[PDB]
């Protein structure tokens, strides 16, 4: 979904 | 669930004068595998959205001054101005990068207090920035006048 | 150059649905999500969301969940952002704003939605309406006036030390 957003 | 943490809310400055706002999250912000804390930083003008000037905890952005430097780690962090300049006097935010949902501080104001230790070009910068700065308190009372005015106009023509 | 370009009402009646638009020109839409965050009076900031243009994947913070609806258009380069049931809570600057891999990197100019906090009136006749709403400009005029001179006072001690270098 994001690049590193969790 | 992250929440941020700034201080000092305030802070009086001057010419060439070295600033350091500490920024505080309740949980790390490192995520381990990339190798990189995910605080970011933003200075945000009157009139003007946030602007990012350093993401990653230590990353400057394209057009920001070596002056600015991020510096921290885990749960802790600084954004410090070795000399600061008229152009500097802002809101300053970090935000939790890193985890949903994405998090705000609330905030750290460098508010000047009370001269000539600066320039003309210094001085001509920070006035012609208390005009947006004026634009935004006085937007605010047309804001609210604007909605009395609505049901009274309304009721004229029913 | 980067450009986020945001549309939508300003004043909105209490109840109702608002559909804000942020156009992207200057970079692969698709290559970056779309964050929105709301900036009250305050100056408090809250992200509400961002969504994922290839995939119309969202993440909703749980206190906007319901109170926004997060809509990219992938053929023109527009996300949407849909605020319902309005409130005077909700009165505030919303961003949107760019997010890839280093954070919010590029924001809107922001659309500014006014709720009005709303029926007494309906009754009173024509030439009080009239006089209600003669007397709310003087009044906002001194209100103003007072920021003014708020500023003045900031403006006088630089506008000096200007003149006599």
């Amino acid at each position: 979904h994001h690049h590193h957003h969790h | 669930d992250i929440v941020m943490t700034q201080s000092p809310s305030s802070l009086s400055v001057s010419a060439g004068e070295k600033v350091t706002m500490s920024c505080k999250s309740s949980q790390s912000l490192l995520n381990s595998g990339h190798q990189k804390n995910y605080l970011a930083w933003y200075q945000q003008k009157p009139g003007q959205p946030p602007k990012l000037l350093i993401s990653g905890a230590s990353t400057r952005e394209s057009g920001v001054p070596d002056r600015f430097t991020g510096s921290g780690s885990g749960t802790d962090f600084t954004l410090t101005i070795s000399s600061v300049q008229a152009e500097d006097l802002a809101v300053y935010y970090c935000q939790n990068d890193h985890r949903y949902p994405l998090t705000f501080g609330a905030g750290t104001k460098l508010e000047l207090k009370r001269l000539k230790s600066w320039t003309v070009e210094d001085l001509q910068k920070r006035l012609l920035a208390l005009d947006p700065m004026m634009e935004q308190e006085i937007e605010e009372i047309r804001q609210k006048y604007q909605c009395k005015r609505q049901p009274i106009l309304d009721a004229i023509e029913a | 150059e980067v450009q986020l370009q945001q549309f939508g009402a300003e004043l909105v009646k209490p109840g109702a649905s608002v559909k804000i638009s942020c156009k992207a020109s200057g970079y692969t839409f698709t290559d970056y999500n779309m964050d929105w965050v709301k900036q009250s009076h305050g100056k408090s900031l809250e992200w509400i969301g961002d969504i994922n243009p290839n995939y119309d994947s969202t993440v909703y913070n749980q206190k906007f969940k319901g109170k926004a609806t997060l809509t990219v258009d992938k053929s023109s380069s527009t996300a949407y952002m849909e605020l319902r049931s309005l409130t005077s809570e909700d009165t505030a600057i919303y961003y949107c704003a760019r997010d890839g891999a280093y954070a919010m990197d590029h924001w809107g100019q922001g659309t500014s939605v006014t709720v009005c906090s709303g029926e007494f009136l309906k009754s009173w006749t024509v030439e009080d309406l009239q006089k209600r709403l003669l007397a709310l400009d003087p009044m906002m005029e001194q209100e103003i006036e007072e920021i003014r001179q708020k500023y003045q006072s900031k403006r006088q001690p630089i506008l000096d030390a200007i003149e006599a270098k």
